């Protein structure tokens, strides 16, 4: 079972991690059914 | 799920995941109805000592 929990915050800092409070509410569960061990994120490039 | 108890109209906001409100005992004091979506509090019934 693939548990999606999500929250969105206004923020304004810079650089680093806020310092505050947040809960995340779940959002998707996902029945897939398979092994995971290992994950990799999706980027976005920009072409000039 | 049932029960016995005064279905009241409520004050308290679900999130959408929510169907459910549990009390100390873990008894429904809290429920969506699954048609309108709103929320009744379930208030028990009269408890006596005659
Ligand atoms: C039927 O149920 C859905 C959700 O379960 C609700 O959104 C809809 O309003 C209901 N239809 C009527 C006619 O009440």
């Amino acid at each position: 079972y693939f548990k999606i929990y999500s929250k969105h915050t206004p923020i304004n800092l810079v650089r680093d991690l806020p310092q505050g409070f947040s809960a995340l509410e779940p959002l998707v569960d996902l029945p897939i059914g398979i092994n995971i061990t290992r994950f990799q994120t999706l980027l976005a490039l920009h072409r000039s | 799920l049932t029960g016995t108890g005064v279905l009241t109209e409520s004050n308290k906001k679900f999130l959408p995941f929510q169907q459910f409100g549990r009390d100390i005992a873990d008894t429904t004091d809290a429920v969506r109805d699954p048609q309108t979506l709103e929320i009744l509090d379930i208030t028990p019934c009269s408890f006596g000592g005659v």
